[PDB]
């Protein structure tokens, strides 16, 4: 089902770099700018790619990148092994992120509204209250009560949790979050504090923010106080602080009720403006 | 049982006083027919929902049956030692009493009368079609009942619970008594909504089930367990619903000294109050009242650490105010 | 007749009158006034709105005191604010079908019949703040005026849940349908035999937005102690950031109360209940 169409997505996206997507000859953009864009990263290793948005929707005429434009979020698994087929036939300790950028529209704040999540789309804003640098897990290494210690698979997720099936000794799923760091795979983020345009808003009435996080090679790209543009995810993440203006909050029949908010990533930055 | 929670007996008994208060009732002829025939019979024709019995009525029926005719014991100083056990059976003896098909079963007057119908048709509905629990007795009231003291000449005739006392003369020996006191009510909250009886929904067995209610905490209760649904592997999810239930109002405040009967040396206290049922924003603050009413101690609230003098919190629930500058 | 068990309203097949309803209302309205136009306001509204599509049905009504024969869903209308509504907006959609099967086909056969969409009513009569209310009018509609103190920004709200299993098994979602989702224990493709733990995926599953407004109101005709009262309402996704700080605006809703917790980690409740307004129509500044 959506192992199907996955993988139509991902087998449409090999065959879209490895096709050229720019006509212009004899002055540059001649002969497949993609396989061009991966030689360059051969010599200097920094693990990224900045293709357009627009050249994906020149080709098939937008037949592909309405259902990026729209389940985003879905298609970083298909679209992270769609291109790791095809390095390996080209390039013989790796890690590949998918940047994005050219998009047509620029969203506000006051427009984020939640039939957009998982969706792609851009926001501009003032950059206030940077933090510093740490890392982050994305892949752990838990062990259990007897001597193998093989985990390199399950509970990469947003709740920092150990695995529960293939069991290491005869006992059954046992205490877990533990990391260790002898083989484990961290990358970087830091969390800024985004704010509205001062020239855009009606009469002053504290203006909305939200908070935003800068994964991979993009970090300390935002100065405090600019302006930027940036790239399409909206996540929601779980927090336990909300209080104090009830609603109606679904639980969960460990007892554990569920608060959720708006939080945005990125994975390429420019700073226009 | 024995050895543990043993019996202590008590001189005065309640076997024999439930009676008397029958005959307190409409079988009355101090005041064509009696007072409590057609007070009840106006609540029971929807046009009251606030019983104000008197208890110098009480005092005047036991001289007409005192040393003329039978002996009988007393109930005014009963009153004045309990005065809380007296309220749930004052009521008890009144549905009994009481017809219900007076008034024309038409349409709102006030919510929940369809509804209330069909809340009763269908347990009927639920003991015909079987070959037997019902609706709780407190849920089905649709009035309230209060009590006034005695204070004018009564007293004087032949011999007490309506003198001004003051805030610091509230000993700890009054906890469960019926009192007066005056001041200055102050920090006076608004409304809100409480709830004494809660009406669940199965949704797949129907049963509603319910509870009582118990004050500052109430639990949930687990999923189903009546005997339709459950001696078997499904058993219904049940939900609360709001439409189905009864609510009150509710408020609080504090009342201080009058600044009259405070001393040359410590300093003003107070009381906490709750008002309930439908003398609600009937006070103002700033302002010089006579409040009356029962004064029991608040319970167990948990967590365990300033609690085994219980935090008693001293609450004073109200019957009956009596205002100055009219 | 198969009447609601719990809601004694009327069932389909007889809430018809309210197609009759939005086609003959010339003058009823203007028997009051004296005639100091001469068709139905419904008719002119229901042709440009069927362009857009964007419905958000104004209705004044103070229409069904003077019409035949409709006193009583208005009198089902304050006593059951909310299903009556939801019933109404299957007719809203489907007296849009009606024009279609008579007239010619417009708009390249259909997609604004797939659109769903609501009905704003208000102008019940006049209420009095929150010092009047009294709670045992629980649902009923209702009409707020007061200014607008410090508001908060959107809220999401589970509509559509999602699951997944440990195993890379079929990924099925379910509805919440109620306050409290559910889970299951088996799956399809079931899962190690039907041991297994069910995940919680709560990303790729929708949402709906929620906007909690801290209203002031002016509890004007002064008692002498006087309380600048807040009240909180509970707007969605239409009129979302439509009210503004420090506007006095006339807001018609439903009202509703909520219980609450003690420790917000144990299984106890608190006795009080709190209020708030969950709105429907927002009218004027």
């Amino acid at each position: 089902v959506d192992d199907v169409t996955g993988e139509k997505v991902r087998e449409a996206f090999e065959q879209f770099l490895e096709d050229f997507s720019v006509q212009s000859t004899d002055t540059g953009e001649v002969e497949k700018v993609y396989r061009a864009q991966i030689e360059f990263m051969k010599i200097y290793d920094l693990n990224t790619i900045y293709i357009d948005y627009q050249h994906l929707s020149m080709r098939e005429n937008g037949a592909l990148a309405m259902a990026i434009s729209e389940q985003y979020y879905r298609f970083l698994p298909f679209l992270q092994k769609g291109l790791r087929r095809v390095v390996r036939k080209y390039a013989p300790e790796r890690v590949f992120q998918i940047s994005f950028f050219n998009l047509p529209t620029v969203h506000r704040i006051r427009d984020i509204r939640s039939e957009k999540i998982g969706s792609l789309l851009s926001i501009s804003g003032t950059v206030t209250r940077t933090s510093e640098v740490r890392p982050e897990l994305y892949k752990a290494s838990f062990t259990c009560d007897m001597c193998r210690a093989i985990v390199d698979n399950v509970e990469q997720s947003f709740k920092y949790t150990e695995p529960t099936f293939c069991p290491n000794p005869s006992c059954e799923n046992r205490a877990f979050w533990t990391l260790n760091v002898t083989r484990s795979r961290f990358l970087d983020w830091q969390k800024v504090r985004i704010q509205e345009n001062a020239n855009e808003i009606p009469t002053g009435s504290m203006p909305r923010t939200l908070d935003v996080i800068l994964r991979g090679d993009s970090v300390e790209r935002a100065k405090p106080g600019d302006r930027c543009k940036f790239t399409g995810v909206e996540i929601v993440v779980p927090d336990v602080t909300q209080l104090g203006l009830p609603g109606v909050k679904p639980s969960s029949t460990g007892v554990r009720d569920l608060t959720y908010k708006i939080s945005f990533l990125a994975c390429h930055v420019i700073s226009i403006g | 049982m024995s050895a543990a929670l043993p019996s202590i007996q008590l001189p005065v008994d309640y076997n024999n006083l439930f009676n008397e208060i029958t005959d307190f009732l409409v079988t009355f002829k101090q005041d064509k027919g009696p007072k409590y025939m057609a007070m009840l019979q106006k609540v029971a024709n929807r046009e009251l929902n606030s019983v104000i019995i008197d208890l110098d009525d009480i005092l005047q029926y036991q001289n007409e049956k005192f040393l003329q005719g039978t002996q009988a014991d007393d109930l005014v100083s009963a009153i004045q030692q309990n005065a809380n056990h007296f309220t749930e059976l004052f009521c008890r003896a009144i549905d009994n009493n009481m017809p219900l098909p007076t008034k024309e079963i038409d349409y709102k007057d006030d919510v929940l009368d369809v509804i209330l119908n069909q809340r009763r048709l269908r347990n009927e509905r639920m003991l015909s079609d079987r070959t037997t629990e019902l609706f709780p007795p407190n849920l089905t009231r649709r009035y309230f009942l209060y009590f006034k003291p005695l204070s004018q000449n009564c007293a004087r005739r032949y011999r007490i619970s309506s003198k001004p006392l003051s805030v610091r003369q509230i000993k700890g020996d009054f906890l469960g008594q019926l009192i007066t006191v005056r001041g200055i009510i102050t920090r006076v909250s608004d409304v809100k909504p409480a709830v004494e009886v809660i009406a669940y929904t199965c949704d797949q067995c129907g049963y509603e089930v319910f509870q009582e209610v118990n004050s500052r905490t109430f639990t949930p209760l687990s999923e189903c367990t009546s005997e339709e649904c459950s001696q078997n592997q499904t058993k219904g999810q049940l939900f609360m619903s709001t439409r189905a239930s009864k609510f009150s109002a509710f408020q609080e405040c504090k009342i201080q000294e009058l600044s009259q009967q405070v001393p040359v040396g410590h300093i003003p206290r107070s009381l906490n109050i709750h008002v309930n049922g439908t003398l609600v924003r009937s006070l103002s603050p700033g302002d010089i009242v006579d409040v009356t009413g029962i004064f029991l101690p608040a319970p167990y609230t948990g967590f365990k650490a300033l609690k085994a003098g219980l935090l008693t919190e001293t609450y004073l629930e109200a019957q009956f105010v009596r205002q100055h500058k009219k | 007749l198969r009447i609601i068990w719990g809601t004694n309203v009327s069932i389909q097949e007889c809430t018809t009158n309210f197609r009759n309803f939005l086609m003959s209302f010339k003058y009823k309205f203007r028997k009051i006034l004296d005639e100091r136009d001469e068709e139905l306001y419904y008719i002119k509204q229901l042709n440009e709105m069927r362009e857009l599509g964007t419905s958000n049905l104004n209705l004044d009504a103070r229409n069904l005191l003077a019409y035949k024969q409709t006193e009583d869903l208005y009198h089902q209308l304050l006593n059951y604010p909310q299903e009556v509504i939801s019933i109404m907006d299957q007719t809203i959609k489907d007296c849009m079908v009606s024009l279609i099967v008579d007239n010619n086909l417009d708009y390249d056969l259909d997609e604004i019949e797939t659109k769903f969409y609501k009905v704003r009513p208000y102008n019940v009569g006049s209420c009095k703040g929150m010092r009047e209310l009294n709670p045992n009018d629980i649902d009923k509609l209702i009409n707020l005026k007061g200014l607008v103190l410090r508001s908060t920004p959107v809220i999401p709200d589970m509509k559509v849940a999602f699951f997944k299993c440990n195993v890379c098994d079929h990924t099925m979602a379910v509805e919440i349908d109620r306050g409290v989702i559910q889970e299951p224990a088996r799956c399809e493709r079931i899962d190690c035999n039907e041991p297994n733990s069910m995940s919680l995926i709560h990303n790729r599953c929708s949402f709906a937005d929620k906007q909690v407004i801290k209203l002031q109101e002016t509890p004007d005709f002064v008692p002498d102690g006087q309380t600048p009262h807040s009240i909180s309402l509970c707007v969605y996704d239409e009129l979302v950031d439509s009210c503004r700080a420090g506007d006095r605006i006339e807001v018609t809703g439903t009202f509703r109360s909520i219980p609450i917790r003690a420790n917000s980690r144990q299984r106890v409740l608190k006795s009080l209940y709190k209020t708030y307004v969950d709105v429907v129509h927002v009218k004027k500044v």
